[PDB]
């Protein structure tokens, strides 16, 4: 297995530097994932900007917002596209957190992403060849 | 409510995106 916590941390750190923010916290996998999420981001750019504006992120709504969106995303199953959208969505929440002067939310979202990966996505990811199979498919 | 709409749209886009691999 690849360490999903490390995959979350590297991706979130990457996304925040894309916005000019600097967040203190296998390389082929990290690069392939960031490329797929970037592609997805650019493909649906206007949609994600509109989502951002409706997020209404506060410390009291963030946890439930993350959980409800992610449970809907995977409601009837998992595939690699939904895994990419999951990283995109978590990244959008982290960006909104720093943009709204709630940068401590970033650390919480990263943990919620890591926890969802390990609690709900690990079996599917492993059953389907692990992150190496993602690299082979998106490469 | 807002979250259920976000999730459905995300799901729509994911399944489109996965097909483009």
């Amino acid at each position: 297995g690849y360490d999903n916590r490390e995959i979350v941390m590297k991706y979130i750190h990457y996304k925040l530097s894309q916005r000019g923010y600097e967040w203190d916290a296998s390389e082929v996998v990290h690069l392939t994932l960031r490329q797929a999420v970037d592609d997805f981001s650019r493909r649906y750019r206007r949609d994600f900007a509109e989502m951002s504006s409706q997020l209404h992120l506060t410390p009291f709504t963030a946890r439930g917002r993350f959980a409800t969106v992610v449970e809907e995303l995977f409601r009837d199953g998992v595939n690699w596209g939904r895994i990419v959208a999951f990283f995109e969505f978590g990244g959008v929440m982290c960006v909104e957190s720093v943009n709204r002067e709630m940068s401590p939310l970033v650390d919480n979202i990263a943990l919620w992403m890591t926890e969802y990966l390990n609690r709900h996505l690990h079996t599917w990811i492993q059953d389907n060849g692990g992150w190496d199979a993602f690299v082979e498919l998106y490469g | 409510w807002l979250a259920q709409r976000l999730g459905r749209e995300l799901r729509r886009l994911s399944d489109e995106f996965v097909d483009s691999f």
